[PDB]
Order: C-alpha cells, then sequence, then structure tokens
RNA sequence: UAAUUGCGAUAACGAACGAGACCUUAACCUACUAAAUAGUGGUGCUAGCAUUUGCUGGUUAUCCACUUCUUAGAGGGACUAUCGGUUUCAAGCCGAUGGAAGUUUGAGGCAAUAACAGGUCUGUGAUGCCCUUAGACGUUCUGGGCCGCACGCGCGCUACACUGACGGAGCCAGCGAGUCUAACCUUGGCCGAGAGGUCUUGGUAAUCUUGUGAAACUCCGUCGUGCUGGGGAUAGAGCAUUGUAAUUAUUGCUCUUCAACGAGGAAUUCCUAGUAAGCGCAAGUCAUCAGCUUGCGUUGAUUACGUCCCUGCCCUUUGUACACACC
C-alpha cells in the first residue's frame, strides 16, 4: 500500500465538463515547495489532507 | 418463556376435508389453507373448539381435530352468531350456511350457473368473461393496509 | 409572596411552558414523570439542560412544565427549552449574575437550540405540486 | 463521583454517567483517536452527545456538514428507501443496538470500531467521467477528505442495507457485520468490495 | 420449506451445549446454523436468560441480544 | 389505534391488572366478545383472547381517569382504527364502540365510575384506590 | 448584481415603465393596549392509577390577581449591523462576531413593450355574420349513453416484506367548515359485531361540533423467510345508509376467494432545506361517493452550493442567398 499525503495550500478553480471536478495546488510534508496541480473529485479548501497514491502526475486542464 | 420437548407422535402434513393442513406452523394458518375457511373463522373455530393457540397443527388428538371438523361443518347449532357464515340466509332452503372444503368452488358455479339460465345482465357478463361488478373496465386490483 | 418565574419553548408549532418557584427540587410535564417522559430514546434530551450544568443546581427549586401543539420529538425539545429558559431567567432574577452566565456559557457551547429557539418554520404549499418545490410530472408525450 | 438526593426520583443507574464525564448513555467519546491521516476535521469526536438524533441545520453553508457529529451522520444514512423516509427514532434505535452488537463481538469501544470502519471504507482515489461528445473514458483525479466520509457513510448503510433486505439479520446485524469486517482489510465486507473496485478502475487509467 | 420449526428432540440439548461458547446470541444468529425457528428461537433465547447461560445487554422484540456468561 | 401510553409502563401498568380484574370476579362480560374485530378498520381479533376485554378495561379506567369526563363517541373514535378500503390509505374512523359501551356500563357497576353533570362520565374518590394500585404496586415495590 | 442592478466610461443630456421599492404572510418582542368567547396563579370545595400537591378537571361561577404562553391593535426590530480580509481599492464580494432572523431573511401577490392568426362563441342577457324558428338542433317528460374496454399512451397514492406487518398497550397537530325561513356540524345516554338506528342536547361560532385527543410512530407480545401468517383484491352471499329512482353492483360493513410482489427493459419526471421524501388532516366540488385537486400541519434525509457537456434562456461581436424568419 504506497501511500503518500498532500496538504492543499491553494485551488485553482472548477474544472471538466459538468464543473463537479476542481484544479487544486497539493502541497506535502515529505520535502516542501515541491507543488502538482491535482484534480480534485469532492468539495475542497485550505489546509486538506488528500490520500495521494502517486507522487509523480500532473492534472492538467480538463477540456 | 419456557421450552417443551414431545416426541414422534408429532404428525407434519395430515390431511382434512379432501385437502392437507400444513404442519410446522400455527393451526389457525394452517386450517387457513383450506378452500373455504379463512383467518378470522378459523381463530374463531379454534377459541370455540378449545385448542392451545400456541401449538402446531402437527400435534393435537384427532378426537379434537374431529370437534373442529365437526363445528366447521355444524356452525350455527354450536352458538355462532349466523352474521359470521358466508353463504347468509341463502337462496333455496332460507337458512344460513358456512359453504366448505372444495364444495364452495362447486356451489359457486351452480351459482353462476343459475344466474347465466336467469338470464340476469351479471349472468350475460359472467358468460361473456368480462368484468362483472360494473366496475370501470381496466382492472387488476389490489392493496393497502 | 413566595418566588417564582415563568418561561416558555417553541419548535414547529409545538409549544411548552413552563413554571419554576423555590420549593423542595420537584420536575415533572403534562403526564410524566420526567424519568418517564416518552420516547425512550429521546428522553436523554430532556436531561440535557439538568446534566451539562449539574444536577445540584436543581435542589432548592420546584420546575413544572405544560404543552401545546406540534408532535413528539418536537414537545421533547420545547420541553427542554423551556427548562433552559426558566432556570436561567430564574438565576438571572433570584441569584447574582455570575451564575446564570456560568449556565449560560455551559448550555450555548453545547447549544441544541437550548436556549434560544429553532428558527426553521414551514413553508407554504404551492399549486401544480403536492408540496411547497415539489412539482407534478409532465408528459410531452 | 459522589450521588445526590432530590425529590423526584432519578435512578442511579442512569444517574451515575449524568454526574460524571458526558458520553453516549453507556459508551464513551473519550480517548477514540482519529486512526488514519486526513479526517482530522471531517470526523467529529468532540463534542460528543448524548443521543444521535441533534435536529438543527448542517448542509446550509457548505463544510459545517463535516462539523455535524459522523454518529448522527451516520444515523440519517440509514435513514432513507421511501419506506423508511423520517423516522429517526427507528434509525437511532438500530444505531445503539449496532453498537451494542459491535461491543458483543470483539469487546473495545464500538464508536472507535466505527471510526475506523469510516478511514479505512473510504476510496482514495476516485474518477470520472469526462465529456468528450461521443465516445470517452474515465478521467483518473483525487477525492477529497469530506467526499471520502460521505462515501464511506454511504457505502457502508448501502452496503449494509442490501445485505440485511430479505435476510433474517436486521439492519442492527448486518451493520454491525460491515463495521467489524471493515474495521480491518477483511475484503468479504460490501464496502471495501465497492472500494477495492473503485480503485481498480481507477488505476485502469495509466 | 428451510424448516428447523419444531425442536424434535436431540436439537434441543445441542442448542444447550453449543449456545454458551457463543459470544454473540439473537433469533438471527440461532436460525443462522439451520437451527430452531423464530417462535422457539425467541422461546428458548428467554429459557437460557432464565437458566443462567446468557447474560443480557438486551432490549426489546424483534432485536433481541445477549452475552455469555462471564 | 388508541391514545395516552408514552409515559408509565405501557403494558405492565394494565397487565397486572387484566389478571387482577378477573381475580376480583366483577367484569360483566358482554357474552358476544371475544369472537369480535374490535374496529370496522381492523382486520383480526386480540392475541391474548382469554383477556383483552380486562386490558381495555384498564385502559378505559385510564381514559376516565386522563381527564375531566369522557363520552362514547369520543371511545369510538379513539379505539378506532381508521378503515382500509381499496387505495384508500387509513381514515381515521370509529371504533367497535358497542365493546366501549360494555366496558363502561360494566365499570359504573363495579363502583369506579359514573354518569357526570355536561355528560359524560367521571372517576370517583373511592373507585380506584383499590383496582389498578396493585398492578402499578409492582412499580411501588421495584421503585 | 437575482436584475439596463449599480460603479464608472462617454455625442449625448436629462426622463418614464419593467426590476427593485410596494402589499400579504412566515418567524422575535417576558415592553404598551387588554381579554371568563384565551389562558395562568392564589383562595372556599377534589388528591381517586404512575402521585407526597403528574398535570388535570372537579371550579360558568368561589372571589380575587395576572398577561409569559394564546389572540389581535399600535409600534419597535435588520441596515449586510461590528471586525477582519479582498478589489481602480469604488461599486461590491468571502469569512468571522453578535443577533430571533445575515441564501435580495424565506414564501408568495403584483408584474413592462410587442406579440401568438395559443384556448374559450360549452362562464357570460359578452357579441358580428351564418343556420334554425312550431313532425324547431327552442323549452320540457320518459329511458339510455358519456363508466361501453384483461387496456394502445398519460398523470395519479398505500409500503414489494425483518429499519416489515400484525395483536393489542399505539398517536401530538394545524389550516378549515358548519342550521332560516330551515334542516348543517354533531357532543351526550340507549341499541347494534358492524355500517348505522334512535331519544335528546350545544352551536349563526376563539365559546358547541372541537384540546377535530389525525396518521406515520414510541412498548411489549405474535410470525420470521416461505405468491406464507405480513396485510385483506378480483368473484359470491348477506346486512346498512343516501336518494323519486341505484339495475351495467353509489358508498359502507360482514364472512369465503388472499393478492403491498418477486425492485420493474429502452427511456424519462421532480428535487437543494424545515424543503425532497414519508404520513395523515381539513376544505373545494357534494343528497350520496376521492384515488382528484386546493391548503394545512406531523417525522424528516442524502448530495451539491458547481458548471455550460446535453436541454434551453439573456446580452455583445460576427456571418447570413432566411424575413410565412432553420419546422
Amino acid at each position: 500500500t504506497p501511500v503518500t499525503l498532500a496538504k492543499v495550500i491553494k485551488v485553482l478553480g472548477r474544472t471538466g465538463s459538468r464543473g463537479g471536478v476542481t484544479q487544486v495546488r497539493v502541497e506535502f510534508l515529505e520535502d516542501t515547495s515541491r507543488t502538482i496541480v491535482r484534480n480534485v473529485k469532492g468539495p475542497v479548501r485550505e489546509n486538506d489532507i488528500l490520500v495521494l497514491m502517486e507522487s509523480e502526475r500532473e492534472a492538467r486542464r480538463l477540456r | 418463556s419456557l421450552v417443551v420437548q414431545e416426541q414422534g407422535s408429532f404428525q407434519h402434513i395430515l390431511r382434512l376435508l379432501n385437502t392437507n393442513v400444513d404442519g410446522n406452523i400455527k393451526i389457525v394458518y394452517a386450517l387457513t389453507t383450506i378452500k373455504g375457511v379463512g383467518r378470522r373463522y378459523s381463530n374463531l373455530v379454534c377459541k370455540k373448539a378449545d385448542v392451545d393457540l400456541h401449538k402446531r397443527a402437527g400435534e393435537l388428538t384427532q378426537e379434537e381435530l374431529e370437534r373442529i371438523v365437526q363445528i366447521m361443518q355444524n356452525p350455527t347449532h354450536y352458538k355462532i352468531p349466523a352474521w359470521f357464515l358466508n353463504r347468509q340466509n341463502d337462496i333455496t332452503d332460507g337458512k344460513d350456511y358456512h359453504t366448505l372444503a372444495n364444495n364452495v368452488e362447486s356451489k359457486l358455479r351452480d351459482d353462476l350457473e343459475r344466474l347465466k339460465k336467469i338470464r340476469a345482465h351479471r349472468g350475460i357478463r359472467h358468460f361473456w368473461g368480462l368484468r362483472v361488478r360494473g366496475q370501470h373496465t381496466k382492472t387488476t386490483g389490489r392493496r393497502r393496509a | 409572596a413566595v418566588p417564582s418565574v415563568q418561561t416558555f419553548g417553541k419548535k414547529k408549532s409545538a409549544t411548552a411552558v413552563a413554571h419554576v418557584k423555590a420549593g423542595k427540587g420537584l420536575i415533572k410535564v403534562n403526564g410524566s414523570p420526567i424519568t418517564l417522559v416518552e420516547p425512550e430514546i429521546l428522553r436523554f434530551k430532556v436531561y440535557e439542560p439538568l446534566l451539562l450544568v449539574g444536577l445540584d443546581k436543581f435542589s432548592n427549586i420546584d420546575i413544572r412544565v405544560r404543552v401545546t401543539g406540534g408532535g413528539h420529538v418536537s414537545q421533547v425539545y420545547a420541553i427542554r427549552q423551556a427548562i433552559a429558559k426558566g432556570l436561567v431567567a430564574y438565576h438571572q432574577k433570584y441569584v447574582d449574575e455570575q451564575s446564570k452566565n456560568e449556565l449560560k456559557k455551559a448550555f450555548t457551547s453545547y447549544d441544541r437550540t437550548l436556549l434560544i429557539a429553532d428558527s426553521r418554520r414551514p413553508e407554504p404549499k404551492k399549486f401544480g405540486g403536492k408540496g411547497a418545490r415539489s412539482r407534478f410530472q409532465k408528459s410531452y408525450r | 463521583f459522589t450521588p445526590v438526593v432530590l425529590a423526584t426520583p432519578i435512578p442511579e443507574e442512569v444517574q451515575q454517567a449524568q454526574t460524571e464525564i458526558k458520553l453516549f448513555n453507556k459508551w464513551s467519546f473519550e480517548e477514540v483517536e482519529v486512526k488514519d491521516a486526513s479526517l482530522v476535521d471531517y470526523v467529529q469526536v468532540r463534542q460528543p452527545i448524548f443521543v444521535a438524533h441533534t435536529a438543527g441545520r448542517y448542509a446550509n453553508k457548505r463544510f459545517r456538514k463535516a462539523q455535524c457529529p459522523i454518529i448522527e451522520r451516520l444515523t440519517n444514512s440509514l435513514m432513507m428507501n421511501g419506506r423508511n423516509n423520517g423516522k429517526k427514532l427507528k434509525a437511532v434505535r438500530i444505531i445503539k443496538h449496532t453498537l451494542d452488537i459491535i461491543n458483543v463481538l470483539t469487546d473495545q469501544n464500538p464508536i472507535q470500531v466505527v471510526v475506523d470502519a469510516i478511514t479505512n471504507t473510504g476510496p482514495r482515489e476516485d474518477t470520472t467521467r469526462v465529456g468528450g461528445g461521443g465516445a470517452a473514458r474515465r478521467q483518473a483525479v483525487d477525492v477529497s477528505p469530506l467526499r471520502r466520509v460521505n462515501q464511506a457513510i454511504a457505502l457502508l448503510t448501502i452496503g449494509a442495507r442490501e445485505a440485511a433486505f430479505r435476510n433474517i439479520k436486521t439492519i442492527a446485524e448486518t451493520l454491525a457485520e460491515e463495521l467489524i469486517n471493515a474495521a480491518k482489510g477483511s475484503s468479504t465486507s460490501y464496502a471495501i468490495k465497492k472500494k477495492d473496485e473503485l480503485e481498480r478502475v481507477a488505476k485502469s487509467n495509466r | 420449506a428451510q424448516h428447523a420449526v419444531i425442536l424434535d428432540q436431540e436439537k434441543y440439548d445441542r442448542i444447550l451445549k453449543e449456545v454458551p461458547t457463543y459470544r454473540y446470541v439473537s433469533v438471527s444468529v440461532l436460525v443462522d446454523r439451520l437451527k430452531i425457528g423464530g417462535s422457539l428461537a425467541r422461546i428458548a433465547l428467554r429459557h437460557l436468560e432464565k437458566e443462567g447461560i446468557i447474560k443480557p445487554i438486551s432490549k426489546h422484540s424483534k432485536q433481541a441480544i445477549y452475552t455469555r456468561a462471564t | 389505534p388508541g391514545v395516552s401510553v408514552r409515559d408509565v409502563a405501557a403494558q405492565d401498568f394494565i397487565n397486572a391488572y387484566a389478571s387482577f380484574l378477573q381475580r376480583q370476579g366483577k367484569l360483566e362480560v358482554p357474552g358476544y366478545v371475544d369472537i369480535v374485530k374490535t374496529s370496522s378498520g381492523n382486520e383480526m381479533p386480540p392475541q391474548d383472547a382469554e383477556g383483552w376485554f380486562y386490558k381495555r378495561a384498564a385502559s378505559v379506567a385510564r381514559h376516565i381517569y386522563m381527564r375531566k369526563q369522557v363520552g362514547v363517541g369520543k371511545l369510538n373514535k379513539l379505539y378506532g382504527g381508521a378503515k382500509s378500503r381499496g387505495v384508500r390509505p387509513y381514515k381515521h374512523i370509529d371504533a367497535s364502540g358497542s365493546i366501549n359501551r360494555k366496558v363502561l356500563q360494566a365499570l359504573e357497576k363495579i363502583g369506579i365510575v359514573e354518569i357526570s353533570p355536561k355528560g359524560g362520565r367521571r372517576i370517583s374518590e373511592n373507585g380506584q384506590r383499590d383496582l389498578d394500585r396493585i398492578a402499578a404496586q409492582t412499580l411501588e415495590e421495584d421503585e
């Protein structure tokens, strides 16, 4: 079970056709100041711990 | 509250009045499976010929069961109110009748026959195989508590 | 002559009306000892005002409530509210303020509409539908 | 732990818990830590409650839904199907019964077990269907802690319900079974099965 | 017809034996092993309560609930 | 179908009495009782069978107790089942009022209740001192 | 910004309607005005089950005291109020504080200009032209029919079963409505399994019906997985009511047939809070009949709090061989 943490520092906005998915700037304690643009399904604010399966990803703007 | 025991005298799936009384269930309901007896009537019968109503149908003496049978066949002279019977008042002899067993269906057919013979409208509907009650004609019929 | 106060509690259309005075302890309702009440599950709701602050402060007083309107849960909510408000008001008049403040803060932190009433009230039904926002089904074909 | 006398009789069996620190009737909100990372916000436990009724308004602002007590949320989730819409009393009753059942099997705090089940059963990854306009697949995304909680509760309640439906086991029993199974990686539970399904199907997008 | 309704003889003895070995007991558990029907399950449960053996943390009908003697 | 038991010992409050009313040897059964549905919108008779009338006696004793003064029509309204016709869900509908009347007529005889001004019927001071005191003595015994 | 709402910019300048404002209603006034047609408390007469003084009535009479609840009248009250952020730092927006109320506080009513050859001559002694006018499509009496049908399509409301259905012990409401030149709403006592019948009584109504002690649901017992017991159709037989008249059964009850049905392809309807959903209740038609609607409460969820992809709407730019306007 490879698991990684992710604290949300900013939320760029709603994305996708239906708009039930949000672009989020996640950042974790395992080496701070290293960031990803991740897509989140549910409702998200500042200081929300997300459970990541993989670190190396780049969630790009849905079309 | 208290657990009984008993032995191999228990006889499930016994029969009475051309029909099989179902074992391993309460006696009232077991009776109810008979054509011509339903729930309320069965309960009444049980109350009259005093069976222990918690006890199942597969137990109990044959003399008792024949008392029940006697009651079922001969209700009005065993002090049963005479508003309770299914074919109440009747249209031949002019006395109350609880039609029972497979005879009820036969009796029903006889009624349905006499109607057609008479040539009442309802009889004609029956003959045609139509919704006989004069109700709004698009039916199935159901279902609340 | 004797010291006493009276307050109320609301929920939907349920209305509870309390009476408090200086006595021996007695706390009862409509047609109930406060242990029994109804509905056993909810029961503990009626204690909430008594327990959160502490039962020790219901030694010298005598509370008694009567209610009208609503349903069971609603009634319970009303009665508990009445018990609360009646207590705090009693403290306010016949005891010092600091105690009342302590009581409030104990309650208001927990607040299940404990002091203050529930401000939601039934929205009306409108035509072309069984309920308020609900509407009937349409065909096209 | 000092008792107290009063004119009306309040039983000492009941009065004990009332006098001492606050708790669900018998079972306590004390101890009962948040097990997993995340849900240190979106699971309650403190503030405590006597019974899980607490008829306020939660889905109103946006995330006060989170600060609603998790047991009450569970109760709410249990309360549905139309036939069983409203009847919160039934739900709370069955919650209590579930807790009892979870105390009987395995011992320990049943609230803690429930918490564990919640923490496990939320699918850490989840996907959704992109538009396209003809033929498109599931696109891989992350899921929120609140959303994780929501799905956890939903899935447990639904699986428990279906399991009960037309089986001699009551909701109290089936739900309890689901919980106890869901505490660890049992996998025979419905919730965890669904989670697995959601994860494998997610993992089939890279 | 799954049955297991009437007690017979040896099945009562078996119940007497195997009840205290369980952690949890209810009407569902005492029908789960194709044992006694609902009526008897209830009756027998009440009996086992009466005659030591199982300790109630119970409440009401429909959902009955007892535990082992400890 | 019925009213006012939510509070105290719903079943036990009116069970130790039920056998005690038989114990008294004063009760006065209709005769056609115990072969009856108890309501127009019901389906079965009670499962107590050798009893039930004694439950409904203390329940009517409780009814006269309840408040001020009570009548026949009110009792019909109360113990009335509500009637299930076809689709027509469960519209509130009167009871087997005759039974309640019979119960009243019994209770009046036993020295518990009497006919009041403003119509209706009211509890006596001598009345329930002995009747439901022994049944609720179980609550006094446990206490 | 819900909004041609504003802030601003500026060959425009001031203006009018619509929106908003306004009206009713929903909630907060332990302040004013009071109230036996609304309550509560104290004193003479009650303490009979959980009671020692639940709460109740004894108590239209026992007199007094009161207005928190209940009713209204008059006013106050919320203005995004205070704090923080955020923005040419402006209009505004997001969070926090208090607050009964902080989504224009919710809900409605009212709702512009120009249209459609939308519906209605079966609401109208509203009417044009046409038709008919005493074997009259006029008016009226007798008897049918509009209910002719296991449905070819459309809406509609109980619990497919153990968060169940029973047997009881179940169960607090709120809109209403109500007799006169008569027979409406029925309390009360008797009889009746029953529906009902009867003798009367109260009421032109915050007083009497009527705390419409409604239903779902709280508590124990009865089944417990089985087109069975769960609950009482389709067909028969009787007994009631309403009405000149019930027959192609008006309704209601009673017993016998026993059925909430095996979670409903493709498809498509409504839904974001006291809502959806559950559940009854009254009124509207009414002699009688509700499953119809119109309101009312009761229990009370999940899930967003977003987007323009589908279905459409508004504006601006543009393109147009269209203008009965992309059918």
